[PDB]
């Protein structure tokens, strides 16, 4: 082998280098996986690696985790297991940045499943939905960046749905944390979603005269932002016939296919809606050329939309009474439509999928069965020169995933040593508690701030919402602006700023578009003008129930903290695993490695953390009965069986293999082992005691080969 | 669930709700009605009414307070469907009450209700949140008071706050004293409320009162049917504009004061010369007694005579005038920076009711 | 050593080395003594054949005599294996421990680790091994099987 | 970037920049406001205090005081507001990159100098920082080293004859009348038409009818009459309500305070005899190039007509044969910052720089010494 | 019978009278009331319009208005029934026959003085007058050519200090608060004990409140910490319909407006530190002899402990080696029309009037180079 596939068995674990050194050392020679303990640390090689054919999922399927180099496989067959055994729900947490390989991953995980599971006719229809779905979700729900080109926006929750028998009953699929700001306005430099540039470019001539669009995308004011409607490594022109494909793999109808891509279209001319004041500085709809498409294309009455744009309504004594809007809040309520649309209908096609997958049993008795494989798809620390609203929500994100992490993680391995009544001191660690608390909490945090700024009256900016940071979040220790810093900080930080000091380091974020991003003022009068809608998508994403709802209209911030809130509650009810994955360069390229982001990586995944509280705790455990029948056979005492406890039959097997007192302990029910490197050499005593059991089979085979065809 | 209550105890109306919604969730008259159950409220009694019906609240001051303890109970237990142990309440007053009516608010919310914590504002900056300014002279104009707030870049003036004690119940006393000269009599607390409705639906603000006059003298264009509940039928005439006048000149109750546009521009006139030109701009109408049609446009035409000729002269009645005063306690409430200013228990155990003045 | 041979058991030993010997020279070829063995039943291991030979191969001839194969059965009657730990050698390499095994991950086993079976000799085990043509060996039954 | 502030502390408007720009970036009202009303808007940001253009912006709800009054501080802690709002907002600098001249009149206490040193070196942490007297600056910026300057500013109007580079110490001249005491006597004139200006809000709007009504009279007695005779003279102006008030002989009379200081009770002579009376304290072979080079700087030497009254008073005073002329720069208003900006610029200057290692040898009494 | 007139005409009151005399002869309300509702009995001798005493009396029925605001006639015609009343019908005279002296504040429009000339001389056609500065006469009163004058009347509070019989003009204060502002804040201030006075008529219930319960607190925060621990200084009023009210600290809140102005929102200094201002903005040789000679007159300095409280507040700012004194006589509430007496009978102050024949010469301008 190359260089050390477990971080934990290297010596010099304190110092960033070591570990840096030890990726490039690997990864060059082509092992793009290595371990830290449990956690799977994946480098993106940008070339065909021929390591995931069925082969190879033969090679790892049941293999015990350190017998092989790391791979998914060896991770995947893991989480397997343990939902196979302790029959409790699972969920692999892939994340990493922009083009580091966590869609790619996923594709390699259901590939395994598939082919390692029970029912390879219902594993083949899972995975085949989950898959030939995916160009549609990408079209809809991602984005080109300063960085990547197909930057995930949103967080793919996916399932694979298992009985007690251990085969695929059926899959789920979910979208957790669509950033709804991009659908309007993207920062210089970054394009709206694939899905309007791969019409535009991609469409039959006679689909865009239906739409009433023109092939220019400099013509919408939605996608003209970015300033990068052309790019040369995206080839819109030839994604639309693979996303058009998926649409009709899906199952859509052709009539489902036109009532989608009207609303695309629909989002296209939402944005070239003009506003003009009347004498009463109310808005007025200047256009008519816009409406005249939008009637057609939302199945919506054109006056009732010109009205809806213009006007809000609220409900009193059962009088209804429409307010008009100032233009400044019919920009908002034609962006917060165009936002609602667009999220409502990425919801759709996600349920859409969702619904495909659903298990064909009966649902009732003698069904007494449901077990979970879920995996997440979800991006990394998100940081730039520039960083805006998006990146503090994504940030945000990666906050509380990793709150999340220290609570089903890092103190369920300290109630496990306490449990199986081992005396030993606790690992010493920072708790995000206080750093989440400054995002979130009711009436203190930063998302709590930005929402009443929206609200407040008067002439609210973004400046004047950093000088309430400011006054209110004023003597905590993890935030930072130009006002609150010192002169030797004031240099790295301006006046249009302000600075959190998140889990794995600094975050800097420019206030610039926090108002005009966090308003989502989708009041009722568009909610219900869209309920009654003769487009059949948009009668099933606005529904009459919804206009019970007595509330103004929630920011995108609280939208964004109220989906999260729901992505740790459908983690929280399960056992964690976790793939790291590293973009080797900003720019794709095999075999190239820049440390300056490879080094930015390895910070904000915050790998180094990881390897130090992984390291100071224990490496592994089994259940005695899990160790002795594996490991038995090096110690005569115990082969071919042992007649003792299982406990007892262990106690003389660590004398046997030699175990000092610091590298192992006899817990309630369960053997640990304290360095990997006792168990890394017992894996290799194990290894050539196998020849041996070869050896003994291949002499038994002789010794019957002769007798059954002689005399 | 326990978000802040918010409770805009009207001379005429309750409206109250969340912190939170768009519109209050009950709407229901500060009536108590007992025969003539033993007491019945709000919706009820104005249903029942063949009742002497009562309002607890005065000119914006609870005059009876066993009648406004059956209000809050009504509004809380029977509307809202709400335990107040569990919500702060945010209440209402108008400028330049007694001292009395907030801290027996105070005790009552605390003592009776056992409500966590409770905050009074003031009407008329309420008002001023719902139509989204921080600079501006808010008219508000309810069942029993209508005053004068001018706030500037969120500092009110109380030098130049102005009240006046006459609003949508002495114009309603007034119609009913006009309708006799017809032949229509209306003496009975029921019957008031038959003459309310008239008010609502039949009255408006003429551009010009004495052209207005002429037309209705030299012709019938003007007129206008009423169909009684009895089945009868009523026909108004200069008394649809004759009613509202009132506002304009309140002589017609034997008032000695000035104008509801005259009160609005001596507001003005008691603020530093500097801040004029942005009250100006952004006179705000709120209550129910500025719903008039015409109102806005005879209150701009009146302030453009008294205000110099180069002022750009706004006035901003929004559709929903009516419960701006409760839209603007909806907003208030769910401020974050607002959640330290309530009056909690614990500091009404260590000072009594009297910690209002302090706090409000 | 461990026990010593009753001339009746003497005799059949000389009677199925008959058929190696045939035209009456007295002596098998060093690996042909695995044969024998193996057509008397026992399991021998290559390795244990080899340091046996070591012991007797000292003068050539590529060959070794009746008394001498007699002397080295004795050797492998001292500790022969039981049937429990031969099932056992194959449940740990079954990946689910369900008693099953593949004839490919059996294949991969017996070439992979020493001692190997040549393709032939696995041809001729997964002739029966997989008793019907599922492709899967219940590897206790064939331990049983096996051990007859 | 280690170039020089340049701060013109004036009495009504700061005036900052860096040394070797052409003009001031910073130029705003040497003022801090306080909210004077009640906060009733939980919601909005208010501020306990407002400086500069902001202050004045807000005026109406403020009470606005000036920390300086007469070319001497006199209230410190609203002087370093209003030095932390230049530093900070309005030239977004750290002072501790940059050695800063100060500004300071003739003939002041010696203790505003010393708190201006002890705030500039232990508060504000400044490398190097010298106060100059500032009708010396005017010198430069006028491209002279002889002549006599006349500085009004809102504070203090001064005389500093200077010849060949040498300031003549014993025939400087200091008169406490200038750009505010014209404001107040605005204040009380306007009153006699009915016009009521009091509050401190409302001395801002005085002071903008006297920037934009006032001049002087080439002769006040004819000026007077004609006024007196028809509206020839009266001008209109609209407040910030839009009433308009239209002024007349006030358009001159609040000027004239400057030539006749009894007009606001004072025993002082005027600007012009304050002017001779410092070039005749002045050695006899000096005068004729001091009468040649009357040099003109500060927002009260402004008006229309002041040069030209200015020249026809010194004429009536000075013998016949002298050829008295007076220079008065269209960028008078700026003069002085102008000089402090070619004075920093100076590559001899930079000697002259008290710097933070002589204040940690000699105590805020080391600006006495350079 | 052609001896002088005296006509203080106060912002709230009238006083007048002969310069012989030791006191005004008629003081009276400067209200002109107009009848409101619609009068019902034929034969009933009901007036257009009503003045002083009889306006104070029938003001159930009536809008009072005041014609002065601020020291500046604000509606003329209703002053010029308020000086016809004067002579007419107060006085008993003709003015015509009587050079008429009247009074003024420091600061005002210069239209005030002139059409007061007009008037004088066109209308009531009175043979000369001239017009005093309020604060200037109510020195010769106090019998002293040296003080500073604080007076404070029912619409202005001014500064004059004058030292051996020269003022200094620029050393004058003007502060448009006295008692008109200290009534209307009077009746803000009792809406807290739910008592709602608010038209014109009970404007004048709220003035006489003021005039008979009001002091001014000697240490205003002990009072309050005070009047909030006892009802001990709570007083009654019995109202004229016969209801008692209750008033407690509102009785020195009130008074506490010219202490601090901020209570009506006015930005100004109180009146103690605009004496202060004013001694400050004199020569530093007249100071001590100013502080010494605080003279207080108009019936805004009336309250009790109001000489008190200044001599306090002031002691408070002064150099501790002053001996400040002041000047508070019974009779203050007149001191103005007593000065004006003395003013008008002086044999030196007779080629000081304004005659008919100088304001025919030159129109109301003649007044600028006389007064
Ligand atoms: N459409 C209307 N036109 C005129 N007056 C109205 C109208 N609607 C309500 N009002 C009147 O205004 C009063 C109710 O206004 P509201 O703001 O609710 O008062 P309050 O705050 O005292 O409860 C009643 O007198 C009612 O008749
Ligand atoms: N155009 C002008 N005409 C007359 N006075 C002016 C004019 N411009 C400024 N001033 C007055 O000059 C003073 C400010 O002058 P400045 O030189 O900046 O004084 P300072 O240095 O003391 O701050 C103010 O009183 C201002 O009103
Ligand atoms: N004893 C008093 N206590 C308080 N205020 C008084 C008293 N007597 C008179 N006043 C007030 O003094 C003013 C009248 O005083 P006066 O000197 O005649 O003023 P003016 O000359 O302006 O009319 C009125 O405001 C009146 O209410
Ligand atoms: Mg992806
Ligand atoms: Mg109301
Ligand atoms: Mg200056
Ligand atoms: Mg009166």
């Amino acid at each position: 082998r190359v260089g050390v596939q477990d971080f934990v068995l290297l010596e010099n674990f304190t110092s960033e280098a070591a570990f840096i050194e030890n990726l490039r050392r690997r990864f060059r020679e082509n092992l793009i996986y290595t371990y830290i303990g449990p956690v799977l640390v994946s480098v993106n090689p940008y070339r065909d690696l021929q390591i995931y054919s069925r082969q190879h999922m033969e090679r790892y399927r049941g293999v015990s985790f350190y017998e092989v180099p790391p791979h998914l496989f060896a991770v995947a067959d893991t989480v397997y297991r343990a939902l196979r055994t302790e029959r409790r729900d699972q969920a692999v947490m892939i994340s990493g940045e922009s083009g580091a390989g966590k869609t790619e991953a996923t594709k390699r995980l259901l590939q395994f499943y598939a082919e390692t599971c029970p029912a390879p006719e219902r594993g083949g229809a899972v995975r085949d939905r989950l898959l030939q779905s995916n160009p549609v979700l990408e079209a809809f729900g991602n984005a080109k960046t300063l960085r990547n080109d197909n930057s995930s926006r949103f967080g793919k929750y996916m399932d694979v749905q298992f009985d007690f028998k251990g085969a695929p009953v059926g899959g789920h699929i979910l979208s957790y944390l669509l950033e709804k700001s991009r659908v309007v306005h993207q920062n210089h430099g970054e394009r709206n979603f694939h899905v309007f540039y791969q019409l535009l470019e991609g469409g039959e001539e006679e689909t865009l005269r239906r739409l009433g669009l023109e092939r220019n995308p400099q013509s919408y004011l939605y996608l003209v932002k970015g300033q990068c409607a052309k790019v040369s490594s995206i080839n819109d022109k030839s994604d639309w016939k693979v996303m058009r494909k998926a649409l009709s793999v899906i199952d859509f109808t052709e009539d489902e296919v036109e009532d989608l891509l009207s609303i695309v279209a629909s989002v296209l001319h939402l944005g070239n809606i003009h506003f003009a004041a009347d004498e009463d500085s109310n808005a007025q709809v200047t256009t008519e050329n816009q409406l005249k498409y939008l009637t057609r294309l939302l199945g919506v009455e054109g006056t009732t939309l010109r009205e809806a744009l213009t006007h809000r309504k609220i409900i009193a004594k059962g009088e209804e009474l429409l307010s008009p809007l100032n233009l400044e809040q019919a920009a908002y309520a034609r962006d917060a439509l165009a936002k609602a649309v667009y999220s409502r209908t990425f919801t759709w096609l996600v349920r859409k999928i969702n619904r495909s997958l659903a298990s064909k049993d009966a649902e009732s008795p003698s069904w007494r069965s449901t077990t979970v494989l879920g995996l997440l798809d979800i991006y990394g620390f998100e940081v730039f020169q520039h960083n805006s609203f998006e990146q503090f929500c994504i940030n945000y994100c990666n906050e509380k995933l990793q709150q999340l992490f220290i609570e089903l993680t890092l103190k369920s391995e300290q109630e496990e040593y306490e449990a199986e009544g081992i005396a030993w001191e606790p690992v010493q660690y920072f708790n995000n508690k206080i750093i989440c608390d400054l995002v979130e909490e009711k009436f203190k945090g930063i998302i709590s701030i930005l929402d009443e700024e929206c609200l407040r009256p008067g002439e609210a900016t973004d400046l004047t919402f950093l000088e309430k940071l400011e006054d209110t979040v004023k003597p905590h220790p993890h935030f930072l602006t130009h006002k609150l810093a010192d002169q030797k900080t004031r240099k790295s930080l301006d006046r249009g700023e302000f600075r959190l000091l998140h889990y794995a380091g600094e975050v800097t974020y420019s206030v610039t578009g926090f108002l005009d991003k966090n308003n989502d003022l989708l009041f009722r009068n568009l909610k219900e003008t869209m309920c009654s809608s003769m487009n059949p998508i948009m009668a099933q994403c606005f529904d009459k129930s919804e206009l019970s709802d007595k509330k103004r209209p929630e920011t995108v911030a609280t939208q964004f903290k109220m989906s999260l809130l729901q992505l740790v509650e459908i983690l929280r009810s399960k056992e964690p695993a976790y793939i790291r994955c590293i973009k080797p360069n900003d720019a794709k390229q095999p075999g190239r490695f820049d440390e300056v982001l490879i080094r930015h990586q390895v910070k904000y995944l915050g790998l180094m953390e990881n390897l130090r509280v992984r390291r100071a705790g224990f490496a592994y455990r089994r259940k005695y009965e899990a160790f002795l029948q594996r490991y038995k056979s090096l110690c005569p005492e115990t082969w071919p069986m042992w007649a003792g406890r299982p406990q007892d039959g262990v106690a003389v097997l660590v004398r046997h293999l030699g175990y000092k007192p610091e590298e192992y302990k006899m817990g309630r029910t369960k053997i640990f082992i304290r360095f990997p490197k006792t168990l890394f050499a017992t894996e290799d005593s194990l290894e050539v005691r196998r020849q041996s059991l070869a050896t003994k089979i291949q002499a038994a085979w002789r010794g019957f080969h002769w007798r059954q065809k002689f005399l | 669930e326990t978000t802040a209550l918010v409770c805009d105890n009207g001379s005429g109306l309750v409206k109250a709700g969340f912190a939170g919604d768009d519109a209050p969730r009950a709407v229901f008259p500060s009536i108590v009605g007992r025969p003539r159950k033993d007491s019945y409220v709000g919706d009820e009694a104005q249903s029942k009414r063949g009742l002497t019906l009562k309002y607890p609240i005065e000119h914006g001051i609870i005059t009876n307070w066993d009648d406004m303890e059956k209000i809050w109970h009504h509004t809380f237990y029977n509307e809202l469907r709400v335990a107040p142990e569990e919500h702060p309440t945010l209440l209402t007053e108008a400028p330049l009450n007694p001292k009395a009516n907030r801290e027996k608010m105070t005790q009552i919310m605390f003592e009776t209700f056992n409500v966590p914590a409770m905050y009074v504002a003031i009407q008329a900056v309420l008002s001023l949140y719902a139509s989204g300014r921080t600079t501006g002279i808010v008219l508000d104009s309810g069942d029993g008071v209508t005053h004068n707030v001018p706030i500037y870049e969120g500092y009110a003036l109380p030098h130049a706050i102005m009240r006046l004690d006459l609003a949508g119940r002495d114009l309603t006393d007034y119609l009913m004293k006009i309708l006799t000269e017809r032949g229509y009599s209306f003496v009975t607390t029921a019957e008031r409320e038959i003459v309310r409705d008239i008010k609502e639906k039949l009255c408006y603000v003429a551009l010009d009162f004495e052209n207005e006059m002429a037309t209705a003298a030299s012709s019938s264009s003007l007129e206008k049917s009423y169909e009684l509940p009895d089945g009868q039928v009523i026909t108004i005439g200069n008394e649809r504009f004759r009613c509202p006048e009132t506002l304009f000149q309140p002589s017609f109750i034997g008032m000695e004061s000035a104008g509801i546009h005259e009160t609005t521009y001596n507001s003005i006139m008691k603020c530093d010369i500097d801040i004029r030109k942005d009250l100006y701009a952004n006179n705000v109408m709120s209550g129910g007694t500025t719903m008039y049609p015409g109102i806005a446009d005879r209150m701009q035409k009146e302030i453009t005579a008294l205000a110099p000729s180069t002022m750009k002269i706004k006035i901003i009645a929004p559709p929903e005038r009516k419960y701006s005063v409760w839209i603007g306690g909806s907003i208030l409430a769910s401020l974050s920076t607002f959640q330290q200013m309530w009056i909690t228990k614990q500091e009404y155990d260590e000072a009594g009711p009297s910690i209002v003045h302090r706090k409000c | 050593m461990a026990d010593q041979l009753t001339e009746e058991q003497i005799a059949e030993f000389k009677e199925a080395f008959s058929l190696f010997d045939k035209d009456g020279d007295g002596t098998i070829t060093t690996k042909e003594l695995g044969t024998v063995m193996r057509s008397l039943g026992q399991n021998p291991t290559e390795a244990e054949l080899q340091d046996m030979i070591n012991e007797v191969d000292a003068d050539g001839n590529g060959t070794i005599d009746f008394p001498e194969f007699l002397t080295m059965m004795a050797r492998k009657m001292k500790d022969t294996d039981s049937e429990e730990e031969i099932r056992e050698a194959f449940r740990v390499f079954d990946k689910d421990g369900n008693g099953y095994i593949s004839a490919a991950e059996l294949r991969h086993v017996m070439t992979n680790l020493g001692e190997k079976l040549t393709d032939e000799e696995v041809d001729e085990m997964i002739r029966e091994a997989d008793i019907d043509g599922d492709g899967q060996v219940n590897y206790e039954e064939f331990v049983q099987m096996m051990t007859a």
